[PDB]
């Protein structure tokens, strides 16, 4: 039915939820703190308001009745959580649907259920997944959706084992050097955990694989910053989907016309990079300061989700150093390489550090092009530091 | 293909500087950058196309959703595009079915159906930056102060929408019953006068919409027991318009919602109701009917001369709009010295409220417009109303002698149903009585004030640091007058009398100006004075004293002399009959032939062809024009053609705050404007360039953290 | 009340020749000073002097309760130099009491001319 989406977050995520509600033609509000007063967030949405002044950057995004007084104030029906402020808090989530508005997510029984690691591990169990009793693993991870009637579908594998230790730096899908069965294996466990507890919304499922065996890691239950990749190898909408199955549309329904799992495919490879303030140099400690010259990619194959990087204001140490989310599509996986790398010369960001030499020399390195690539590919790889 | 070719002027590529330029992302969209960025400069002689925009996704209708939406996302200020036209075609039936030819543009007429983005970012600049270097009129050239940032005392909306006072109560009961209600009253009821009477005397009535809806919630808690708010009428209709370029209609309109429990009451003159020349009846119906039609609910209604038969328009009007009708009695003299006046007596006033009565009215307003009814004459004027008459006595005053806290006391004494007043940051002087100082004043007393005094202390608080944004407007009259018991000027007049004076270069004759004033009073037959009747004796008093006139040679003179227009024109009877007459040889000499009218201008005048100004007004304009639109160019042709163009020019203005309104604003400081619940811009006003060649100075915003770049011209 | 009469009767004891109010704030609110006033003729011998300040602008409306309770003499400023913080305005108190039985001991236009 929803009249009114009200987006629980901000940058870049703020910004792709708003783009997804008004091709439904929900009318939208944000919310914001006196260090994103100047941010693009808030005016992508009908109406924003600045959740209390007498709080600081942090608990502006986390502070559970506040941001619920603006919903209700601003007469929200809806809230989308996005990621990484409230997202997974359960007790957000319960306090929301006590006031009249439907969070957009899974059942407050599956926040509940997938926390905690021990009973993240139990509900694995009784699924017939596979847990940990270990180096050289791939980080596979299965997206799911289904509608608040049962109704599941996995939109098949994002490959992440390019990450630091934390940061899930660099992430394909689908996978390459990963034989159809071998991962249909994956992909079927994923949806397995998932049919048992009669999961609802979007979620991902997440995995280590070594040759043929794999363990369950964790559930993430919500969107991904990655998700824009499975998007673009199927050709759904993600977060359009999201908001669609919270209003309690049937996904085989004519509102998401869903293929049935057989019909669901990946054409062609895609591939996204996070572009941060991050210093490759430094540790990866991120840049504050002010922004000089901004100047950005496009053309075929090429997909920017802008954040908190243009030419104008400072960025805050307080949120996550991410400026802007691109991403690239081709039927080859070399032609998607190669536009990342292109795309990311381009890419031009004046006064403050960026990622993009290091994200550079990951692309061009052809042990990454191989797809036999593994988690410690960083670890591995010292050329991938390069002074240039 | 986003170009700048005009849809609305047969694709006529735009040309220019790109002020804005910002881009749509995401999911299926793409986009190859032609020539548009941040602040490109568009040639004319290249193919103009500024960026190619194209969406994929597995269905058409999905393709042409996110198109949609691209396209509304996508911004570009400074040039034209052909955006709208775009977003025209992806709504459309005949595109969306795919089986469109090349014929549809030219078969398909809703296409060119756009319609201007009012663009409130770009306006709220250009008006900001063209106060900030050429400056507000009426004001000084000064930097940009108001220190004191008072909080503003807020009330939850649900918490009044559970209040039930007098609006209620007229919804019960009628007009008639609401009266009868009011006498049993044992307190004495209130009217508030901030809205209207209070800064229109002390701030020649320039306060703005936004200071009074700023506090509209804390007023409906304040007043909650109150019997009207005075929040309309006198002067506020033409200043509103005209000064402050904002539409009256909307003040009220939003006064309206924010407070729903009480009744709202204008100034009504009997003549013209609002106007400013003469109009036949008609204008005076539609004026009431869309008054009370939109909020107000109680009308008192006055004649600048008591002309009871001048008053019978604007009481059918409001008799038929079920509101309430008030029939108000101008004082002057003073009944207390029987040498002041053998018209202006006791019996006169007695007389006059019986005839009222009769006519109908549901209450009995006095308006002492000059502060002239001394106490004890308060005492006995209203003792003697109160059992000659059945109507509720309403009793309004002007603090200009210092006394109108003793009179009202008096008055409260002798039986009084309802008094005007003001917050105390605002009152005093020519303002009414304040409301503070009266609450305590009759502590100790057999009949109290039905109010507030510790919502009113806040109100009072809040208008002291109000008031500090008209600085510039604050009037000349630094205490009270007595002398107005002898010249009978009403409130302002003796200020505007004397920069007119001043202005004539009769300074320091200004003695012999006021004794003038006195004396052409009684020259003119010793008539009430209020607008628009207080200039005519205004304007002869100057300008006798001006040509060196006496009592005796302003008739052996006259047939040379030529008066003043508005001395003429009330030999005429343009502004009614005065209650004594027209002194025949002083009306043969100044009118010099002229025919004078018998009856009321009304019925002299014909009735408006009201389809005729819709007519022209829905051509002038591109269609909108409601009833509230009609009655106004009406009213107010000049002023509300140019009110338009404004509105055209830099949308809402209301919505900015006083101080920047003013102002606009220094170098480095960031406001806030609110452009709409929801949409506040945040600006920071970084830098302005020296002029160029032209005269053109640059102006470098940043506007919710994009930079921005307007050009105005300095008049210098 | 009773204090301020112990306190009149032992000035009055102590040989001051007039009594005096000081109202230094203006809270001798219009009543209060009808019948302070009233019971301190009375109960003393004394002329009453009274004095005070404006500041909550019944000032004007207390001389006249004072007035009406048989007060000698009350403390003015002429009308350019009153009100508020001030004295109330004698311009003004002297078309006040029109129409009263007590009229003010002063000269109307000089009053005028002075402020
Ligand atoms: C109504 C609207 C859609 C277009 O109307 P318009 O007349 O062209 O612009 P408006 O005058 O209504 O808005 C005035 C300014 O409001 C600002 N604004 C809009 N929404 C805002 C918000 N929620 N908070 C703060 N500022 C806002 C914009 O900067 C706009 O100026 P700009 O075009 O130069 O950037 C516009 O107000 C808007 O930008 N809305 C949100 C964005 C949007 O709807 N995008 C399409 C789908 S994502
Ligand atoms: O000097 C003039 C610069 C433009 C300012 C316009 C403001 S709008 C309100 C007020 N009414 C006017 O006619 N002009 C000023
Ligand atoms: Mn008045
Ligand atoms: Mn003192």
């Amino acid at each position: 039915q929803i009249k009114k989406l009200l987006v629980a977050n901000r940058g870049e995520i703020a910004i792709r939820i708003f783009r997804a509600a008004a091709e439904l033609d929900i009318s939208t509000v944000a919310i914001y703190s006196n260090e994103d007063k100047s941010s693009l967030h808030r005016y992508k949405a009908d109406e924003s308001y600045l959740v209390g002044s007498d709080l600081g950057p942090a608990e502006s995004y986390l502070n559970i009745e506040r941001i619920i007084d603006v919903a209700k104030q601003a007469n929200v029906d809806a809230i989308h959580p996005g990621y990484g402020f409230l997202s997974e808090n359960e007790q957000f989530a319960r306090r929301c649907a006590e006031e009249g508005i439907k969070f957009i997510g899974p059942h407050l029984e599956h926040l509940d259920m997938f926390g905690d690691k021990v009973k993240a591990r139990t509900t694995a169990i009784k699924a017939d997944l596979p847990v940990i009793p270990i180096d050289n693993p791939k980080h596979i991870e299965v997206q799911v959706i289904g509608d608040e009637h049962g109704n599941i579908v996995h939109l098949f594998e994002r490959d992440c084992s390019v990450q630091r230790r934390h940061q899930k730096v660099v992430e394909v899908a689908p996978s390459v050097g990963l034989s159809p069965t071998l991962r249909q294996r994956i992909c079927d466990a994923a949806i397995q955990l998932m049919e048992n507890i009669k999961y609802v919304n979007a979620g991902t499922v997440e995995f280590l694989v070594s040759g043929d065996e794999f363990f369950f890691i964790e559930v993430n239950p919500r969107v991904q910053v990655e998700h824009t990749i499975t998007e673009m190898v199927t050709g759904i909408d993600i977060v359009k989907t999201q908001i669609l199955v919270a209003a309690g549309a049937d996904l085989f329904g004519e509102e998401i016309n869903m293929p049935q799992q057989k019909d669901i495919t990946t054409l062609g490879y895609a591939i996204q990079c996070r572009i941060t303030t991050e210093d490759p140099l430094n540790d990866f400690m991120p840049d504050t300061g002010t922004i000089i010259a901004y100047r950005s990619s496009g053309g075929f194959g090429v997909r920017l989700d802008a954040g908190d990087g243009f030419q104008g204001a400072e960025i805050s140490p307080y949120y996550d150093s991410l400026l802007v989310k691109l991403s690239t599509h081709a039927i080859s996986f070399k032609q998607a390489e190669e536009k990342m790398v292109r795309s990311l010369r381009e890419m031009r960001i004046r006064g403050v550090k960026t990622n993009i030499p290091f994200l550079i020399n990951v692309m061009k390195n052809k042990k990454f092009t191989s797809g036999d690539y593994t988690t410690k590919f960083i670890e591995e790889t010292p050329e991938l530091f390069d002074i240039q | 293909r986003i170009t700048t070719e005009d849809p609305l002027n047969d694709f006529m590529p735009d040309t220019g500087t790109i002020i804005a330029y910002r881009s749509s992302g995401g999911f299926g969209v793409r986009l190859d950058a032609g020539d548009g960025f941040q602040g490109a400069e568009i040639s004319p002689y290249y193919d103009s196309l500024l960026v190619k925009l194209s969406t994929h996704a597995i269905s058409f209708k999905q393709a042409e959703e996110k198109m949609v939406r691209s396209l509304r996302e996508m911004r570009i200020r400074g040039v034209k595009t052909n955006i709208p036209f775009l977003i025209n075609v992806m709504k459309n039936k005949k595109f969306t079915s795919g089986d469109y030819t090349t014929k549809f543009i030219e078969e398909t007429p809703e296409l060119f159906d756009i319609q201007p983005s009012l663009d409130r970012g770009t306006k709220t600049l250009e008006y900001i930056g063209n106060v900030t270097i050429n400056g507000f009129p009426n004001v000084e050239k000064r930097p940009k102060p108001d220190y004191e940032l008072a909080s503003i005392p807020t009330v939850s909306s649900s918490k009044i929408a559970s209040f039930s006072g007098t609006k209620q109560l007229l919804d019960e009961v009628g007009p008639k019953g609401v009266a009868e209600w009011v006498k049993k009253q044992d307190d004495v009821l209130l009217t508030d006068t901030t809205f209207r009477d209070a800064h229109q005397s002390l701030l020649a009535t320039r306060v703005r919409t936004k200071d009074m809806i700023n506090i509209a919630s804390k007023t409906a808690d304040v007043f909650k027991d109150g019997f009207s708010l005075e929040m309309w009428g006198g002067a506020t209709f033409d200043v509103a318009y005209n000064f402050l370029k904002e539409n009256p209609w909307e003040r009220l309109e939003r006064l309206r919602k924010a407070i729903p429990n009480v009744l709202f009451q204008m100034l009504l003159r009997a003549s013209n109701a609002v106007g400013y020349k003469n109009y036949p009846d008609n204008v005076i119906h539609k004026f009431v009917q869309e008054s009370a039609k939109a909020g107000i609910d109680v009308f008192r209604i006055f004649d600048s001369l008591n002309w009871v038969d001048q008053m019978k328009v604007a009481n059918e009007a409001v008799q038929e709009a079920g509101k309430i009708s008030e029939g108000t009695i101008c004082y002057t003299g003073d009944i207390l010295n029987p040498e002041r006046s053998n018209i202006y007596t006791l019996e006169y006033y007695v007389k006059l409220a019986k005839e009222l009565e009769r006519e109908g009215f549901h209450i009995l307003a006095i308006k002492d417009m000059a502060g002239l009814l001394k106490p004890k004459a308060a005492y006995e004027l209203i003792g003697e109303l109160k059992s000659a008459v059945d109507l509720p006595i309403h009793l309004h005053t002007h603090d200009t002698s210092g006394n109108g806290l003793l009179t009202y006391k008096q008055a409260i004494d002798a039986g009084v149903d309802i008094i005007d007043t003001a917050v105390a940051s605002m009152s005093g002087l020519t303002s009414q009585p304040s409301a503070n100082s009266l609450y305590y004043a009759l502590n100790g007393f057999p009949r109290h004030l039905r109010t507030d005094i510790e919502g009113m202390e806040s109100l009072s608080h809040y208008w002291s640091t109000v008031r500090t944004y008209y600085s510039d407007f604050e009037s000349d009259i630094k205490s009270p007058n007595t002398e107005i018991y002898q010249h009978e000027m009403p409130g302002g007049q003796y200020s505007n009398l004397s920069q007119q004076a001043k202005s004539l270069g009769l300074g320091e004759r200004f003695d012999e100006v006021k004794d003038m004033y006195r004396r052409v009073n009684f020259l003119f037959g010793d008539i009430v004075k209020v607008t628009p009747s207080s200039k005519v004796v205004g304007d002869m008093a100057l300008y006798m004293v001006q040509n060196d006139l006496d009592e005796q040679s302003v008739i052996t003179d006259g047939y040379k002399l030529d008066f003043p227009e508005s001395v003429v024109s009330f030999f005429k009877g343009e502004i009614g009959q005065p209650v004594n007459g027209f002194n025949k040889d002083l009306q043969a000499v100044i009118l010099k032939g002229q025919e004078a009218l018998t009856a009321r201008p009304g019925e002299y005048l014909e009735p408006v062809d009201f389809e005729k100004v819709r007519e022209l007004l829905e051509e002038e304009q591109q269609g909108p024009v409601t009833e509230q639109d009609i009655i106004s160019y009406v009213l107010y042709p000049k002023v509300y053609e140019q009110y338009i163009q404004t509105r055209n020019q830099y949308g809402n203005l209301s919505l900015l705050d006083t101080p920047t309104f003013f102002f606009g604003m220094r170098n480095g400081e960031t406001v806030e404007i609110e452009i709409d619940k929801g949409k506040r811009l945040i600006i920071k006003l970084e830098t302005i360039s020296e002029p160029d060649e032209n005269g053109n100075r640059t102006i470098y915003y940043a506007m919710n953290g994009q930079a921005r770049r307007i050009y105005i011209k300095d008049e210098n």
